[PDB]
RNA sequence: AAAUUCUUGGACCGGCGCAAGACGGACCAGAGCGAAAGCAUUUGCCAAGAAUGUUUUCAUUAAUCAAGAACGAAAGUCGGAGGUUCGAAGACGAUCAGAUACCGUCGUAGUUCCGACCAUAAACGAUGCCGACUGGCGAUGCGGCGGCGUUAUUCCCAUGACCCGCCGGGCAGCUUCCGGGAAACCAAAGUCUUUGGGUUCCGGGGGGAGUAUGGUUGCAAAGCUGAAACUUAAAGGAAUUGA
RNA sequence: CACAUGUUCC
């Protein structure tokens, strides 16, 4: 794992969590 | 050489005698007393004609000035537009030497 | 580690530099950073330059020749052997190979 | 070493070690006096009297001659400016790039050049203030600056 | 004090007609209301009175203009290459 | 090298320093005794003076400004003074 | 900018004997710097200064043996008590047979043997060796 | 009513009759009121000033174009809309020119048009938002607005 | 534009000359001298061409009788040596008739 | 290497033109300017700027700065204009065990211009800013000073182009046992256990983790601040010898 | 034009 993808990684992560705590709301 | 007239305007403003606006300074123009005339380029052309129609039975020199009259002001320290300058008294300037 | 002083480029105070293409890939190369050949080379060198001198029209005519600015990545030129790898000292030394043939 | 620019040039004038008045100068006190007083009158920052009279009058300074300096003497008989000098020139300065500013919006580098001389302003307006040359309540205002050439 | 946070002219629409139309409206809708500087009395009374003409409060004068600003960005530069060729023209 | 004469420094060493870097601060301008030849009288000229230099009565041109020393209107002759 | 005279006054002359010059020239000349060197002269760590007085902030020329290690400077000037006077001296001299603090006091500018002597504390200048 | 082009009033006088005639012009944007509008071939480039495009250099930006020769005016004469003469040919009397459209059309020599872009541009960009400002346009216009798919 | 109808646009270039005594590598010239040069390099066209039409102007053409005279009339802003024009090209003719032709080969 | 592709409906190529939109080669340099990002066709306009010169003016007006503010590569977003070339995505043809890659033909967004966001880079000299000292050597940019002389305007003074030096800083280079550092190396990374010129920012073994949560900005993408639970005895830097 | 990968101790 480069360190650029694994940020990558983490953006694709953390906007997934984006949408999913959005619609409970 | 612009500013250098900027640079002589404001003497005169400090020092010298001088009539602001259109309808006083066109008694100073009747009176003989002007000797030299400021225009703004925005000032009306039925006004441009009968100043300069006025100073050449008069024989007072017309310094069509630059700009309009919103700068002429500030150029004159003052905070209001001035289209017709006329110098009664240069005093210590070289304004009409030029 | 640090490798080369200057960073394998002449840029020192300018901060940024424009990128020019390579002669056999399109590598984006810096200016200063391309290893830049400037070759001075007939089009004919040993034999098209015999036979068409008594075939020339016109007799004594000299041939022009063709110049090209080669502009060579890192990895192009040391492929092609334009510039080769040297020890720690021997980097250091910036003066042109010698010039007889 | 210019606080606004990371310059750091070394060109400045410097002033003999004697300050005896020059053997080719016969202008007593009064005679610069009253040459200055005819600079002034006829409208010139003090910096150009110092300038023309070594050039032409060919004093060396004023300092030396006379018991005062240039500004000094004007204030005596009231002939100094409402304001000093170094903030008549930033003022006239910052509205000109202001006033250029309003054609060329698109000048970022105008934009940020007229920032350090209402920064240069704002440390003449403060120490100014504290030398008691100016008024207590004196702000330079960008709007009414114009008035001012 | 100021009665609202990021809206403007654009306040009296409410909550209709979405954001983005009410903000790309809000820069017409503000400069369409805005007067603009007399380039012959030189006080600034540029209101518009209709579409394309703007009229001038002090000198009683009707300059035709822009839909929603005095001058469009599109007719100075007309006005500059106009003039650049008329003296082309007669040298 | 260890020991110099910085009590005494050379002539020759003194003029070639930046004028504020000198031992003691002392400046490279001067003044002359200009005689232009349209008229007789004799005008004391700063040798930077970096402005325009008319003679009396308005006859001739003496100095021309420049980024040095300023430049002498040719045939105008001058003679260097000091006090 | 400058801001200490004497620091920049110290650091250079120490430069110099590092180097080993014979001797030094520092551009500002201070009151403070001029008692400095007649603290260093009496003991003969340094040879015959002289100033250069201008009408500006005078430069001084001072000759300079061999015989000396360091001279410091201890900035900001800390006052100094008596009953610590001896904590100072511990960790900045590196022996008690020799080596000089010197520190400004009402009585004037002298090292510290003689500021035991007129009992009088102040703040502390640098110190010397 | 129901125009986005402002309309100009042009008064000249008769040549033939002791009269003065009125016509209704469309107005390019600069035209202000009191200002002399000229037409003919002798007349000189600039805004609100019509003359045939064969006089034009190249490059002119005009409007209120004539299709042929006579028709009082009929190409590129909405708000906002221009067009431009594209190269010209002294032969045959005839001048490229391009239509808003972006098609380019070659025209007659003879014909004329007023320099400049028709006054009232940018309508377009202001979005309608209630339906009330599109029922108001189109009922000066013509009952076409209410669109059933 | 010649005195006729022939409307040419000429292209000139100039090469500043290393000295025979000068050891300086660089031999590089001032940014102003060179908008000197090009001022006095253009107007040498100007001079050649209005005066007559394109029966001189091609005989000037021949020889370097422009190029020659750019040369040295720049001698004394920045000794450039290797002096031509590069490109002359047409732009617009008049109305060929066949009777301009006919002088032009005897 | 082939194929995808065009081609007797004439492809490719040559010549004459026309139109569009990009870009500014060679000159171009361990050169110049700019706070940085960055800046290369000619000319004109506007304002600004460093250095030099100064026996010109004021007289401490100064240095670094949290809060705050301006600018800020490319990519990305929103409105228009235009889209030549290149080209994320995607389609197709090759290669391979597979290519969803590297190769080739197209090609959307984008790359081009204007008006607004966005504030992130290996945004590097991986080296905060102001002041002083500490060896030389040859260059180079600018300005100034002096001097034999060669060469232009020609009609020489003076100005240009060279040559020989000096001065200030401007980018650098070479050199050595100053000195320092773990070494690589450094005129600063020195003037430090002989430890203090001044003033900000910032780090405490490695992961978790720039993550969660909270706050704030942004149209969005994302930007700023920012843990703990738990886990681990090494991770890492320079240098030598083998492989 | 392809040459992908081979548990732990000294
Ligand atoms: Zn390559
Ligand atoms: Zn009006």
């Amino acid at each position: 794992m480069r360190a650029k993808w694994r940020k990558k990684r983490m953006r694709r992560l953390k906007r997934k969590r984006r949408k999913m705590r959005q619609r409970s709301k | 050489s612009l500013e250098s007239i900027n640079s002589r305007l404001q003497l005169v403003m400090k020092s010298g005698k001088y009539v602001l606006g259109y309808k006083q300074s066109l008694k100073m123009i009747r009176q003989g007393k002007a000797k030299l005339v400021i225009l703004a380029n925005n000032c009306p052309a039925l006004r441009k004609s009968e100043i300069e129609y006025y100073a050449m039975l008069a024989k007072t020199g017309v310094h069509h000035y630059s700009g309009n009259n919103i700068e002429l002001g500030t150029a004159c320290g003052k905070y209001y537009r001035v289209c017709t300058l006329s110098i009664i008294d240069p005093g210590d300037s070289d304004i009409i030497r030029s | 580690t640090k490798k080369r002083r200057n960073n394998g480029r002449a840029k020192k105070g300018r901060g940024h530099v424009q990128p020019i293409r390579c002669t056999n890939c399109a590598r984006c190369v810096p200016k200063d950073k391309a290893i830049k050949k400037f070759v001075i080379r007939n089009i004919v060198e040993a034999a098209a330059v015999r036979d068409i001198s008594e075939a020339s029209v016109f007799d004594a005519y000299v041939l022009p020749k063709l110049y090209v600015k080669l502009h060579y990545c890192v990895s192009c030129a040391i492929h092609s052997k334009v510039v080769r790898n040297r020890s720690r000292e021997a980097r250091k030394d910036r003066t042109p190979p010698p010039r007889f043939r | 070493g210019r606080m606004h620019a990371p310059g750091k040039g070394l060109s400045q004038s410097a002033l003999p070690y004697r300050r005896s008045v020059p053997t080719w100068l016969k202008l007593t006190s009064d005679d610069v006096k009253e040459q200055i007083y005819k600079l002034a009158k006829k409208g010139l920052t003090p910096s150009q009297i110092g300038v023309i009279l070594r050039d032409s009058h060919g004093v060396a300074q004023v300092r030396f001659v006379t018991g005062n300096k240039i500004l000094r003497i004007l204030k005596s008989k009231g002939l100094a400016p409402d304001l000093p000098e170094d903030l008549y020139h930033l003022i006239k300065k910052a509205v000109a790039v202001r006033k250029h500013l309003e054609r060329n919006r698109k000048d970022k580098d105008a934009k940020f050049r007229l920032i350090l001389i209402e920064s240069r302003i704002h440390r003449l307006a403060r120490y100014y203030k504290t030398k008691r040359v100016l008024p207590p309540n004196w702000k330079y205002e960008s709007s009414t600056a114009s008035a001012l050439v | 004090a100021k009665r609202t946070k990021k809206v403007g002219i654009v306040g009296k629409y409410g909550t209709r007609y979405g954001a983005s139309l009410r903000k790309m409206v809000k820069k017409i809708e503000i400069s369409q209301h805005a007067k603009y500087t007399c380039s012959f009395c030189g006080k600034t009374k540029m209101k518009r009175r209709a579409v394309g003409i703007w009229h001038c409060g002090s000198c009683m004068k009707t300059v035709a203009g822009g839909a929603w600003t005095y001058n469009t960005t599109s007719a100075v530069t007309v006005k500059s290459a106009i003039r650049r060729l008329k003296e082309l023209k007669d040298q | 090298p260890l020991a110099k004469d910085l009590l005494h420094p050379s002539p020759e060493e003194e003029k070639r320093k930046h004028k504020k870097k000198r031992l003691v601060q002392s400046p490279n301008s001067y003044f002359m005794d200009v005689k232009c030849p349209g008229c007789y009288k004799i005008t004391t000229v700063f040798s930077h003076a970096q402005t325009v230099v008319l003679c009396v009565g308005c006859s001739t041109v003496l100095c021309q400004p420049t980024g040095g020393k300023a430049r002498l209107t040719e045939g105008c002759s001058f003679r260097r003074k000091q006090h | 900018v400058r801001m200490n005279v004497l620091a920049d006054a110290l650091k250079s002359i120490n430069n110099a004997e590092k180097r080993g010059k014979r001797q030094v020239l520092i551009r500002p000349c201070s009151k403070v710097i001029v008692r400095f060197l007649t603290v260093m002269m009496k003991h003969g760590y340094i040879g015959e200064f002289e100033i250069i007085d201008d009408h500006r902030a005078g430069k001084i020329v001072v000759n300079l043996t061999g015989r000396l290690n360091k001279c410091g400077v201890i900035s900001p000037r800390f006052d100094v008590q008596l009953k610590d006077l001896e904590k100072w001296q511990n960790n900045l001299l590196p022996s008690r047979q020799f080596g000089f603090i010197v520190l400004t006091t009402s009585a004037g500018i002298m090292d510290h043997e003689e500021a035991r002597r007129k009992h009088t504390g102040g703040k502390i200048l640098g110190f010397f060796f | 009513p129901g125009r986005g082009a402002p309309l100009a009033k042009v008064v000249f006088r008769d040549p033939y009759r002791f009269k003065k005639r009125t016509e209704l012009f469309i107005a390019a944007e600069g035209i202000h009121t009191g200002q002399f509008v000229y037409c003919g071939k002798k007349a000189q480039l600039n805004i609100g000033n019509v003359l045939p495009v064969g006089t034009m250099p190249e490059g002119t930006i005009v409007c209120c174009l004539e299709e042929k020769p006579g028709d009082r005016g009929k190409l590129a004469r909405a708000s906002g809309n221009y067009a431009t003469v594209i190269s010209h040919n002294p032969e045959t009397k005839k001048t490229r020119v391009k239509l808003p459209s972006g098609s380019k059309k070659v025209i007659s020599s003879a014909n004329r048009a007023v320099v400049g872009v028709v006054a009232g541009g940018g309508r377009i960009d202001k979005p309608i938002l209630k339906a009330g400002r599109a029922y108001h346009k189109y009922k000066a216009k013509r009952n076409c607005w209410p669109r059933v798919r | 534009k010649t005195t006729d109808g022939y409307l040419l646009r000429l292209f000139c270039v100039g090469f500043t000359k290393k000295r025979n005594n000068q050891i300086r590598k660089t031999s590089y010239a001032q940014h102003q001298q060179v908008r000197q040069i090009r001022k006095k390099m253009m107007e040498i066209m100007t001079r050649e061409v209005q005066t007559n039409d394109l029966k001189e102007v091609v005989n000037k053409l021949i020889p370097d009788s422009i190029g020659k005279d750019i040369e040295k009339a720049c001698q004394s802003i920045y000794p450039l040596h290797d002096v031509f024009v590069r490109k002359v090209k047409m732009l617009k003719k008049p109305k060929f008739e066949l009777g301009k032709l006919m002088e032009l080969h005897g």
